[PDB]
């Protein structure tokens, strides 16, 4: 339930330092720019396809309302 | 060389077999990484199978000079008596450092941090915490021996 009987870990060696000795910011730009490029990367095709059609969808919807709304000259009489 | 480098290999497992020393390695570790006061007395397993007597010998040459020596005696002992045997004996034990280079003992930087060892089979928890000391020759070792004295020790063998 609580810490120290949660799991079994055995052999694992963890190395951390004092968040007053660490930078906040290390490296923000030159390494947070090609991690979230790889991030859009890997799951770009997952969502950009599916919001893609709804774009499409919406444009067409409004498109062929506005010329359903709009006047068929089949009645010149 | 060789008999001994076993030696130290069946000396280091029975190190690690006991539990504080570990600790307080680990505790040099990871309060000195980076600086030679990291590594522990004995060194690495690798380093003990590679280093050869060319290395040994080095290391006596570079660390074994006169004035890094102090020949103590207490008890029953005359300092004169003391006196003439050194000078009989331990006169001119190196002098020379062959190169003219004195190795400088540089200051190590202690950093905050944290070294965890998992390992959920052992039976007991050991955990040390510590923080900066001032050094040998700072005057400010009295108190916090003081404090130290009243914190203290405890163990399950005392009666208090």
């Amino acid at each position: 339930r609580e810490f120290g009987n949660l799991a079994r870990i055995r052999h694992v060696i963890s190395y951390s330092l004092s968040p007053f000795e660490q930078r906040a910011f290390p490296s923000y730009f030159s390494k947070g720019i090609p991690n979230v490029l790889r991030r859009t990367r890997e799951r770009i095709l997952r969502v950009a396809p599916p919001f893609v059609v709804v774009y499409l969808i919406y444009t067409w919807g409004n498109q062929e309302f506005e010329q359903s709304k709009r006047k068929n000259p089949a009645m010149y009489e | 060389i060789e008999k001994e480098r076993d030696v130290i290999l069946r000396e280091m497992q029975e190190n690690d077999a006991s539990m504080q020393n570990v600790v307080f390695d680990y505790l040099h570790a990871t309060a000195f990484q980076g600086t030679p006061l990291a590594q522990a007395v004995e060194g690495p397993s690798e380093n003990v199978r590679r280093l050869s007597r060319t290395d040994l010998t080095d290391y006596l040459n570079r660390h074994y000079k006169a004035p890094r020596m102090v020949l103590a005696a207490a008890g029953g002992v005359e300092h004169q008596q003391l006196l003439d045997l050194a000078q009989k004996h331990l006169s001119s034990v190196s002098r020379v450092y062959e190169e003219d280079a004195v190795p400088g003992l540089t200051p190590c930087r202690f950093t905050g941090s944290e070294i965890r060892h998992r390992d959920d089979a052992l039976p007991l928890a050991h955990v040390a915490i510590a923080v900066e000391g001032p050094g040998w020759a700072n005057p400010d070792n009295v108190t916090l021996q003081v404090a130290n004295a009243i914190i203290g020790h405890y163990d399950c063998t005392y009666g208090g």
